[PDB]
C-alpha cells in the first residue's frame, strides 16, 4: 500500500540500512572510504579513485581508510555523501526520492551536523521526507518497553538516556566519547607490549577483528589478572591475514575493562557503570526503581561476553541493597537501534512526524530543530 | 422482537400518563396549600417549570416519547443500544428532577407525594424493562469484530503493541474532549 | 433544547463503547506478547 | 425504591465519595491534578494531557502535581471540575444527573466558592438537586450526638464548631488555616536539618507519607525533647521509594506539635487546644459543661497517635478542675464527616432540604445562601 520508509542507522563504525517493517537490516557494511596510496602501473587496472564499504574492506592492503564519522560527528561531508550514495544505489539499490528516510543521531550532537544531514537529504537526494531520531529512543522501541535507561555504546559514542513512560529526561542524558574505536586503539597500544606492531589503518581493522573475536569482560578484574599472571588458560591464539599466529593473554579482558576504567586511556571520566548510576540519580526519586529494573543495553560495544554480569555487579554495588537490578541484553542488541527505527517508521502515528520537503523549503534547514527531539 | 417492546411501549405510555396525572394532582395540592403561586402562563412555551411541576411532567413525557421512538429504531435497525440507553438516561434525569422538586416543594405526608414517588418508580422500572427488551431484541447486543491477531516478526508484533496503545491514548483524549463538549452543550442549554 | 444534549450523550456512548473495545483489543494482544518477544524481553 | 444520594466530601487533600446508606466511602483518592513537565519522545506513550487521582499518585516522577483546593477554598475551577468528572465517571461510575449530591464545605468560606460549586453542579453535571453541608455538623451526625464541639482538622482547614441540642453557635465558630498540608511543609523544612532535601511536589507526597506513617503527638513536649536528646529509642527508619533509608528522631513529634504551637511556622494564632477552649468560652455559660464533656475530633489530621491524650491534658489544664472533659476520638474519625453525610443523606426529614434545579433556575446561585447554613 503505502511506500515503505528507509531506516539508515549511520553509526560511527557501521552503516545499517534497510526498509521499515523488516526485522533485520538489509545492508550492514563498514562506514569507511578508502583511497589508493600507491602508484598504478597497470593501464587496465587501478583507475577508480575511492572505494566505499565492504569493497574497501577487501582492498585494505593498498588503501588508506578513513572514517567520515568521528565520535558520532560527521567530519568529512564529501565522504559521508559518498557513503550515502553507496548505501542507496549499490547496497539497497533503491531510489531515495520515493521513500522517506529515517536517520539516527547520538544525543548532545552539534546542531550543524543535523542541519547538514537534513540539507544533504533534501538537496542532494531529494527524499520526500526525513526524520532524525535519537538512537537510545529507538533502542527502547526495539525492546518493547516504554520505561528504562538505555545504554547505547556504538563505535564512536557511548550514551545513557533515561526514559520513563515515554518521557525523556534531557538533563539526565549522559554522553561519553569512550567507545569501540578507542578500545581498538588501546588494544593496538597494548598489543605493542607483546611485540605485535599494528600501525596502518588496515592493521587497525585487523585489530578490530581481533577485539571482536577474542576480547571479553572479566567479572572481577583483579582476580582475572592474577589468574592470567599465574596460569596460561586465558591465552588464546589468532591467525593473522599473513599467516602469522599471535597469542594474547590478559589483553583479552584488559581491553574492554577500559569501559569501566577510562583512566587506562587517560580519560578523567568515570566508567559506564558509574555514568549509568549517575544518570539514574539525576532522575526524579520516584522513577529510580523502574530505571534500576530496566537497564537496556544496545550497540556493538555491548556484545562483549560477560559484560551484562559485570554491569549488574557494579550497579548492584552502587545502588541500595533493597533495589532489584536487571540488565536487559537481548542477543540481537547489535541491531537494536535499527530494529527500533524500523518499528517507529512502520507506525501509522509516526507518519505525521515526517519532516516533509515542503516544510524544508519554507523554513530552511533550521526546521529540523523544531520537529525532532 | 418488535411486539415485546411495543407492549413495553404501552406500559411506558400508561406509566407516564399516571405520572402526569400525579403531577397535576401535586400541582393542585401546592396551590391549595399555598406552597407556590400559580401563574398559568406558558413561559418559554413548554419550558421546564412554566406553571410549575406539570411543565416538567410534559418534558418528561416528551423525553420518554423520544425513548419510545428509539425503541422502534432499535427494532428497525436505525439506532444503537447506546442510543436507547442514553435516551433512557435523559428520561431518568428528568423524572428524578421532577420528583425531587415535588418532594422538597410539598408536604412529606401528602398523598400526592406518595402517588408521585410511586409513578416515578413505575416509570423508571418500565423504562428499564423497555431498555432490556430492546437490547435483547437487537442482534448487535453482543457483537465484537475484534479477534486475536499476532505477527511472527518481532518488528511486526511490537508495531501491533504500539499501534494498539496509540489507539488507546487517542481514544482516551477524544473521550476527554467529548466530555468537555457535552458539558459545554449542557451549559449553553441552560445558563440562568 | 434536549436534542443537542441527547446527541452529545450519543457521541459519549459511542466513544465509551469503542474505548472498551480498544481495552479488550490491547489486553488480548498483550496476552500473546510472549510469543514474539525473546526471553530477556519476556 | 428511592434513588440513593451521592455524598462527596472534597477535602483539601482527599476526595471521599460514595452512596447514601453505606458505612464507608466507595472511592477515596487524593485530589491532585498532575501535568507532565518533560518532553515526550516515544510516540507510543505520553499523549495524555493530565492525570487525576491515583494515576497522578503513581506517575509523580514525571508530573507537576497541583491541588485545586487550597485552604478549603477552590482556586483552580478547571482542575476541580476535572476531579469531579473523574470522581463521577471513573471512580463511582454513575451518572450524576439521577442522584442528588451532598457536598461539604468548611465554615467561614468565601461565598463565591459555594456559588460556583452550585453553578457547576447544576449547569455542568445537571444534578437533580444538591445540598452543601458544614463538615462539623456531619461529624456530629456521624458521632451519633446532638451536643458537642467538633474539632475537624482536614488537609487545609482546622475548624471548631460548637453545637448544643442541634443548634449551632455561629459567633463561636473558630477557623484556623493551620492543617495537615502546613504540617507536611514544616516536616520538609525540618527534614532539611538532617540533610534530607525534599523539594519537588512528588517529594512533598513522600514527606506526607512519612508524616502519616511515623509522626505522633508527644504527651509532654519538653520531656519528649529531653528523651530524644538522651536516647535514640525515638529514632525510627523509613525507606524511600528509591531504596535510601532515612532515620528521623525528634522530628516524629516535632511536626505534630505545630498543631499546639503554631508559632513554629510563624503563625500568630493559638494552638488547637486554646482555640477549642476559646470557642467553648464564647458559648453561653449554661452549655459549657456539655461541650466540655463532648469534645468530638474528626479529620485525618486528628489521627496522630496520642493526640487525644494531649488534647485532654491541655483542655484540663485550661478548664476548671470541676468540669469532666472527654475527648471522643473514634478509630474511624478520618471518614467521620463523610459517614455523617451518608446519615444525613438517608434521613427522610432531610429529603425536603434539597436545593432542586427548579429553585436554582428561578432564583440563581444565590439560593444556596438561603437554604444552606
Ligand atoms: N562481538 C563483539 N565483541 C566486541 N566488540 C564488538 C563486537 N561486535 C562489534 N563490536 C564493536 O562494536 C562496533 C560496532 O558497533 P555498532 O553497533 O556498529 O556502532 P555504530 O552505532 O557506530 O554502528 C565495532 O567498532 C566493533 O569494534
Ligand atoms: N494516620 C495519619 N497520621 C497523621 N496524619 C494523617 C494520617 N492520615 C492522614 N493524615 C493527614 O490528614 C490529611 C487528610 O485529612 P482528610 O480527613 O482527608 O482531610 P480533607 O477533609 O481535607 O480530605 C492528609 O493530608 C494527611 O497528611
Ligand atoms: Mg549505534
Ligand atoms: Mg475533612
Amino acid at each position: 500500500d503505502e511506500t515503505t520508509a528507509l531506516v539508515c542507522d549511520n553509526g560511527s563504525g557501521l552503516v545499517k540500512a534497510g526498509f521499515a517493517g523488516d526485522d533485520a537490516p538489509r545492508a550492514v557494511f563498514p562506514s569507511i572510504v578508502g583511497r589508493p596510496r600507491h602508484q598504478g602501473v597497470m593501464v587496465g587496472m587501478g583507475q577508480k579513485d575511492s572505494y566505499v564499504g565492504d569493497e574497501a574492506q577487501s582492498k585494505r592492503g593498498i588503501l588508506t581508510l578513513k572514517y567520515p564519522i568521528e565520535h558520532g560527528i560527521i567530519t568529512n561531508w564529501d565522504d559521508m555523501e559518498k557513503i550515502w550514495h553507496h548505501t542507496f544505489y549499490n547496497e539497497l539499490r533503491v531510489a531515495p526520492e520515493e521513500h522517506p528516510t529515517l536517520l539516527t543521531e547520538a544525543p548532545l550532537n552539534p546542531k550543524a551536523n543535523r542541519e547538514k544531514m537534513t540539507q544533504i537529504m533534501f538537496e542532494t537526494f531529494n527524499v520526500p521526507a526525513m526524520y532524525v531520531a535519537i538512537q537510545a529512543v529507538l533502542s527502547l522501541y526495539a525492546s518493547g518497553r516504554t520505561t528504562g535507561i538505555v545504554l547505547d555504546s556504538g563505535d564512536g559514542v557511548t550514551h545513557n538516556v533515561p526514559i520513563y513512560e515515554g518521557y525523556a529526561l534531557p538533563h539526565a542524558i549522559m554522553r561519553l566519547d569512550l567507545a569501540g574505536r578507542d578500545l581498538t586503539d588501546y588494544l593496538m597500544k597494548i598489543l605493542t607490549e607483546r611485540g605485535y606492531s599494528f600501525v596502518t589503518t588496515a592493521e587497525r581493522e585487523i585489530v578490530r577483528d581481533i577485539k571482536e573475536k577474542l576480547c571479553y569482560v572479566a567479572l572481577d578484574f583483579e582476580n582475572e589478572m592474577a589468574t592470567a599472571a599465574s596460569s596460561s588458560s586465558l591465552e588464546k591464539s589468532y591467525e593473522l591475514p599473513d599467516g602469522q599466529v599471535i597469542t594474547i593473554g590478559n589483553e583479552r579482558f584488559r581491553c574492554p575493562e577500559t569501559l569501566f576504567q577510562p583512566s587506562f586511556i587517560g580519560m578523567e571520566s568515570a566508567g559506564i557503570h558509574e555514568t549509568t548510576y549517575n544518570s539514574i540519580m539525576k532522575c526524579d526519586i520516584d522513577i529510580r526503581k523502574d530505571l534500576y529494573a530496566n537497564n537496556v543495553m544496545s550497540g556493538g560495544t555491548t556484545m562483549y561476553p560477560g559484560i551484562a554480569d559485570r554491569m549488574q555487579k557494579e550497579i548492584t554495588a552502587l545502588a541500595p541493597s533493597t533495589m532489584k537490578i536487571k540488565i536487559i541484553a537481548p542477543p540481537e542488541r547489535k541491531y537494536s537501534v535499527w530494529i527500533g527505527g524500523s518499528i517507529l517508521a512502520s507506525l501509522s502515528t509516526f507518519q505525521q512526524m515526517w519532516i516533509t520537503k515542503q516544510e524544508y523549503d519554507e523554513a530552511g534547514p533550521s526546521i529540523v530543530h523544531r520537529k525532532c527531539f | 422482537f418488535e411486539e415485546q417492546i411495543l407492549e413495553a411501549a404501552k406500559s411506558i405510555a400508561a406509566a407516564t400518563s399516571a405520572l402526569v396525572k400525579a403531577a397535576s394532582a401535586a400541582q393542585r395540592e401546592l396551590v391549595a396549600q399555598g406552597k407556590v403561586g400559580a401563574i398559568p402562563a406558558n413561559a418559554l412555551d413548554d419550558g421546564q417549570w412554566s406553571q410549575g411541576l406539570i411543565s416538567a411532567a410534559r418534558m418528561v413525557a416528551a423525553a420518554t416519547n423520544n425513548l419510545c421512538e428509539a425503541a422502534n429504531a432499535a427494532v428497525q435497525g436505525h439506532a444503537s443500544q447506546e442510543k436507547l440507553i442514553s435516551s433512557a438516561k435523559q428520561v431518568a434525569a428528568s423524572t428524578a428532577q421532577l420528583l425531587v422538586a415535588c418532594k422538597v416543594k410539598a408536604d412529606q405526608d401528602s398523598e400526592a407525594m406518595k402517588r408521585l414517588q410511586a409513578a416515578g418508580n413505575a416509570v423508571k422500572r418500565a423504562s428499564d424493562n423497555l431498555v432490556k427488551a430492546a437490547q435483547k431484541a437487537a442482534a448487535f447486543e453482543d457483537q465484537e469484530n475484534e479477534t486475536v491477531v499476532v505477527k511472527e516478526k518481532m518488528v511486526g508484533g511490537i508495531a501491533q503493541i504500539i499501534a494498539a496503545q496509540e489507539e488507546m491514548l487517542r481514544k482516551e483524549r477524544e473521550l476527554e474532549e467529548a466530555r468537555k463538549k457535552l458539558a459545554q452543550i449542557r451549559q449553553q442549554q441552560y445558563k440562568f
